[PDB]
RNA sequence: CGCGGUGCAUUAGCUAGUUGGUGAGGUAACGGCUCACCAAGGCCACGAUGCAUAGCCGACCUGAGAGGGUGAUCGGCCACAC
RNA sequence: GACGGUAUCUAACCAGAAAGCCACGGCUAACUACGUGCCAGCAGCCGCGGUAAUACGUAGGUGGCAAGCGUUGUCCGGAUUUAUUGGGCGUAAAGCGAGCGCAGGCGGUUUCUUAAGUCUGAUGUGAAAGCCCCCGGCUCAACCGGGGAGGGUCAUUGGAAACU
């Protein structure tokens, strides 16, 4: 069976219940001067029960739209 | 288009024998006009360079467009250099390829003879003078042509056939046997000088 | 504050070359050291040694000069610096004055010239030219 | 539907075919799905290369060729591959 | 040093450039030419002359050139390598050109080339346009250059382990 | 500058600009505006003839049309040759090219064109000044 | 859904089904897609928003290259039919 | 079988019906005569013309190219003239009047580990046509056909661990 992008991502925003919002945190070379550049990516991602708190590592991986902008499922909490 | 004037007033132009006769040469070695026989100025680079190219093109009798595509192939030959193989493709020219055979005077004779169509490639008709010639391909006289005044004249008048050519006067049929080299060439191009003016 | 050992080195060979210094001595590291060995070995630079003290070590290198107080070492460049890192892939390696130079390169195989990369046919990060 | 047909290449006056698998609404020289052969009609007898295995893949996936290509396909005896791989 | 005998050197009129001084009468026209002379197998000068009258800044140009000459290395018929000459506005790269390509330069550098012997080699200018300075800077550049033999020699291995 | 200032603001080049302007725009009655589309000439009517004094180096009487384009910009235009036909609501055509004598000349007005007569007794260049081989 | 490809900051705040949840309805199908209730959230100097311009691409022109410019013909995709 | 008696082939007759365009002061290959007299006019820039003009007009020559030639328009180049490759800031344009400092950028030596960057292998994909390399077909070429290669800061996956 094929697999679904998964992510690792620190939250940012929990204070919409049965969500969180996440960062990617990844960084991409310039295209004419070839730097690596800190470039931020965030995330909508289901909570099932708010488990995780603003500043947590978290695992989330894509799923099937859920609402006008979740498209991701949590999975692990790596860090508090 | 093909060039049509006079040829020594060409010839002396450009400085050499295009004939390698040196018949245009030997009386009023000038160029044309009436500046010709006075004292003129010296001659910058790129006139050289523009004289060398000159020489090249008027010597195969060709215009500067189908001149300048050859160049561009002569370069997309890998190996050797760039203005000897053009020198070589040029050679290869099916015009000259009668010439050298002898099979006609001059040059512009030979493009004649090619384009009426009097010459044929491997027993196939061409009319076509650019047509490229290669190596081991037998150049062979229409045999309706065979028995005709010119080309009897040029045959028996001429005596030296070059080293990479190979011709039998009973047949009319004539080939390259390898390609010809630099010295077997006209010595008195400098193919550098060309290639450096296309390089502009 | 330093920001680049690795081009501090170089300069100090630079400049302790041009007015043909003997010897100079740089604070060791073992990046250093890698290029300092590959110099030795490449015959550039006559001689190395290291010595131990209780900040971080210290490495002497003894210039080499031809005959007639030639310099051997025409000038050394950094390639990648902090500000901007240089990687190259396996057909990208350089050669240095059409190989009479060399190019320190640092890889997962270790800090090795651009002629043995390009033999393992790895790339790297482009650490210097030397010539 | 699925059609084995031949897409026109060459120049004027101096046809080429190539005999592609392409959904039938698809135009005739425009999106075609995969190339299984050619044919030059312009030889006194008409070339033609053809993936035997691709083309018998296609017939029994559903393909319909034209006529002009199941014409090839009996001459090249495919068509018959097909029947007896039916049967 | 080169001894300028036992060469046959020829000479190429590089630029003849018409220099004035002011005097209390009015100006006082010079001729000033740059002359680069070559041996055409790797030894070539450069020189200057001044003088009232054309022909005589010519033979004052062509001796300081001889007097001048220096010794280019050409692996084949190029340059073993690339190199960047700078002398004041003048800054010429030249890099190894491949056989048969010609010598792609422009004006001052390419009468060094020609008498230097080069054949085939490209460059280009990213300095000055001013003959004296791109003269000067192409034989810094030619002087720059540096044989895989003496190379080798000075690190102590063969050509064949440098390269 | 260090390349993380490049990155920050990254180089910007210069912006050119036609010396021929008035060809490089077009009309549209509909819309009532000026279209961006280039032009090689343009039409227009000449709304005066007459000749101007060269600069400060030169003296003449350069000879000079006032037009009023296609795409309703008034702008002056050059007439080269010796001579010629126009006069106030002729129409021409013109093309590109300054006259580095007139201050504000951009444009030349095309002989041999619409009501611009050929260069009479013209007989070198003839392609240019627009007149047919004797 | 990740990522890539215009200008302007003399355009800095934008958002109220808006952001999320619970239901219900609806769709070939997930989903504020729609609705009722609950909360106040959501985007934004990593340029939101606004303004201007523009169909996108395979490709085409140039250049030593990096790049610059173009987006006809042909093919793919999209959008439109006073 | 629309094309169509089209391509194509044969035979006969004739040098007979088939060359113009721009340019020649320097850049730039191409030079002299008159006519003109800061006028007429030329010009892309420099600049030419005031009575002995290779710079204007014409003539004769000559150079370039050719069923084309020249002008205009537009993009790239030359232009290192936005410099990543590939520039600078004492006096030519360019160091904020100075400091404190959030974010950001960068960062001393070393042990182990990680493998995001980085390097590398495999796989999939980046259609066809077109560039490019081979090989054929059209009398040659243009063009056409066949086989490859190229094209990704791609996805999955396996390695390497010097540097970040
Ligand atoms: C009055 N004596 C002066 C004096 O000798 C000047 N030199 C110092 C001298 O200068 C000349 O020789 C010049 O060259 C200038 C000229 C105007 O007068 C000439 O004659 C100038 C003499 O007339
Ligand atoms: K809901
Ligand atoms: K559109
Ligand atoms: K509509
Ligand atoms: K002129
Ligand atoms: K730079
Ligand atoms: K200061
Ligand atoms: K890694
Ligand atoms: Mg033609
Ligand atoms: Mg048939
Ligand atoms: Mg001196
Ligand atoms: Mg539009
Ligand atoms: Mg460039
Ligand atoms: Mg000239
Ligand atoms: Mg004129
Ligand atoms: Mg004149
Ligand atoms: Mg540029
Ligand atoms: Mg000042
Ligand atoms: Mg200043």
């Amino acid at each position: 069976r094929n697999q679904r992008k998964v992510y690792q991502g620190r939250v940012v925003s929990d204070k919409m219940d049965k969500t969180i919002t996440v960062v990617v945190e990844t960084k991409k070379n310039h295209p004419i001067y070839g730097k690596r550049m800190k470039y931020s990516k965030k995330y909508k991602a289901h909570d099932e029960n708010n488990t995780a708190k603003v500043g947590d590592i978290v695992k989330i991986m894509e799923t099937r739209p859920l609402s006008a902008t979740k498209r991701f499922r949590l999975l692990e909490v790596v860090e508090e | 288009s093909r060039y049509t004037g006079p040829s020594w007033k060409v010839s002396r132009r450009l400085g050499i024998s295009l004939s390698g006769t040196g018949k245009e040469l030997a009386r009023r070695p000038y160029k044309p006009g009436q500046h010709g026989p006075n004292s003129r100025g010296k001659v910058s680079e790129y006139g050289m360079q523009l004289t060398e190219k000159q020489k090249l093109r008027h010597m195969y009798g060709m215009n500067e467009r189908q001149f300048r595509t050859l160049f561009i192939k002569a370069s997309k030959i890998k190996e050797g250099k760039h203005g000897v193989n053009f020198m070589v493709l040029l050679e290869q020219r099916l015009d000259n390829v009668v010439y050298r055979l002898g099979l006609a005077t001059t040059r512009r004779q030979a493009r004649q003879l090619v384009n009426h169509g009097h010459i044929t490639v491997d027993g196939k008709r061409v009319d076509i003078p650019s047509y490229h010639v290669e190596v081991g391909q037998v150049i062979g006289v229409r045999e309706k042509s065979q028995n005709i005044s010119t080309i009897k004249e040029a045959v028996e008048a001429t005596v030296g056939r070059p080293a990479f050519v190979s011709f039998d006067t009973e047949k009319l049929e004539g080939s390259f046997t390898r390609l010809p080299e630099r010295d077997e060439l006209y010595p008195e191009i400098d193919e550098a000088l060309v290639v450096e003016y296309y390089n502009q | 504050v330093m920001t680049d050992p690795i081009a501090d080195f170089l300069t100090r060979i630079r400049n302790a070359n041009m007015v043909k210094h003997e010897t100079l001595e740089v604070p060791a590291s073992k990046i250093k050291r890698d290029i300092a060995e590959i110099l030795k070995r490449e015959g550039f630079i006559r001689d190395v040694e290291y010595i131990e003290d209780d900040k971080q070590g210290v490495i002497r290198v003894f210039l080499k000069y031809g005959k007639n107080e030639e310099r051997v070492i025409t000038n050394l460049k950094r390639i990648s610096k902090p500000g901007l890192r240089a990687y190259v892939k396996a057909d990208e390696v350089p050669k240095v004055l059409n190989g009479l130079g060399i190019a320190i390169i640092s890889t997962s195989e270790g800090v090795i010239t651009d002629k043995e990369a390009r033999a393992k046919n790895i790339g790297g990060e482009v650490i210097a030219y030397v010539w | 539907a699925v059609k084995i047909r031949l897409k026109r290449m060459g120049s004027k006056k101096s046809p080429f075919y190539r005999i592609v698998v392409a959904d039938s609404r698809s135009p005739r020289d425009g999106r075609f799905i995969e190339t299984v052969g050619t044919y030059n009609p312009l030889k006194d007898p008409a070339e033609v290369v053809l993936k035997e295995d691709l083309v018998l893949d296609w017939l029994s996936k559903g393909a319909q060729p034209s006529d002009t290509v199941r014409n090839i396909l009996s001459k090249e005896g495919v068509m018959k591959k097909h029947h007896e791989a039916k049967n | 040093y080169i001894d300028p005998k036992h060469l046959e050197l020829e000479d190429r009129v590089v630029a003849i450039n018409r220099v004035t001084k002011v005097v209390k009468g009015g100006r006082r026209l010079r001729f000033a030419a740059l002359v680069v002379v070559g041996d055409k197998n790797g030894h070539v000068g450069f020189g200057t002359g001044k003088a009232q009258e054309v022909p005589e800044a010519i033979r004052k140009a062509i001796e300081d050139a001889k007097k001048n000459l220096v010794e280019v290395p050409m692996v084949g018929s190029t340059i073993p390598h690339e190199v960047i000459g700078v002398f004041g506005g003048g800054r010429i790269l030249m890099k190894p050109a491949v056989e048969g390509s010609g010598v792609a330069a422009g004006g001052p550098v390419r009468a060094v080339l020609e008498l230097a012997g080069v054949a085939d080699i490209t460059s280009k200018s990213l300095g000055s346009n001013t003959p004296i300075n791109v003269v000067r800077a192409t034989v810094e550049g030619l002087k720059q250059l540096k044989r895989a033999e003496e190379v080798a020699a000075l690190r102590g291995k063969s050509v064949e382990e440098i390269i | 500058p260090t390349i993380n200032q490049l990155v920050r603001k990254p180089r910007k080049s210069k912006v050119e600009k036609s010396d021929s302007p008035a060809l490089n725009k077009g009309y549209n009655s509909f819309k009532k505006t000026q279209t961006n589309v280039n032009s090689p000439q343009k039409r227009g009517v000449c709304t005066r003839v007459g000749t101007m004094t060269p600069k400060k180096p030169n003296s003449a009487l350069r000879k000079y049309a006032r037009v009023r384009l296609s795409n309703l910009i008034e702008v002056t235009a050059y007439i080269p040759g010796i001579g010629h036909n126009l006069q106030e609501h002729s129409v021409v055509l013109l093309r590109g090219g300054r006259v580095k004598d007139l201050p504000g000349v951009r444009y030349h007005i095309v002989r041999g064109a619409l009501d611009t007569a050929g260069v009479n007794d013209r007989k070198q260049s003839r392609s240019k000044y627009g007149t047919k081989r004797p």
